[PDB]
């Protein structure tokens, strides 16, 4: 077994030389942004939201 | 919770995220 | 399943057709496959609706 599966079909372990170690593929991924603002006829500030 | 809240409650059981309840 | 199928392309990854195929007819491929899944996604917002 040199590469392993998860249930979405995507790479997630790979067989590395000389190493033998088991290096999963893709662990991090992205973060989500969001704005809070009022109207604007009273301000402009800002907050950002995750 | 109450008791039958809280039989309730134990009753029922990659590029996604789930927005939590409000 | 949508998203592991191929949708009748060469592979469901983009990088192997990046690295194997010429930039001719790759971004028709790749073209088509995304379109599958987006006429998957559409169907499937269409149910949750
Ligand atoms: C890669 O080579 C090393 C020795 O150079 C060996 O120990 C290892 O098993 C090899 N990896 C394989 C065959 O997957």
């Amino acid at each position: 077994q040199q590469f392993g599966r998860d249930i979405a079909d995507t790479t997630d372990a790979v067989r590395d030389p000389q190493t033998l170690e088991i290096l999963d593929i893709t662990p991090c991924s992205f973060g989500g942004v969001s704005v809070i603002t009022p109207g604007t006829n009273t301000s402009n500030q800002v907050a950002v939201l995750y | 919770r109450s008791p039958i809240e809280d039989l309730l409650f134990n009753k029922v059981t990659k590029g996604l995220t789930v927005l939590p309840p409000l | 399943k949508q998203l592991s199928s191929k949708f009748g392309a060469i592979s469901s990854v983009l990088n192997d057709i990046f690295s194997r195929l010429d930039p001719p007819e790759a971004e028709v491929q790749i073209d088509r496959l995304i379109t599958g899944r987006l006429q998957s996604l559409q169907t499937y917002v269409t149910q949750q609706l």
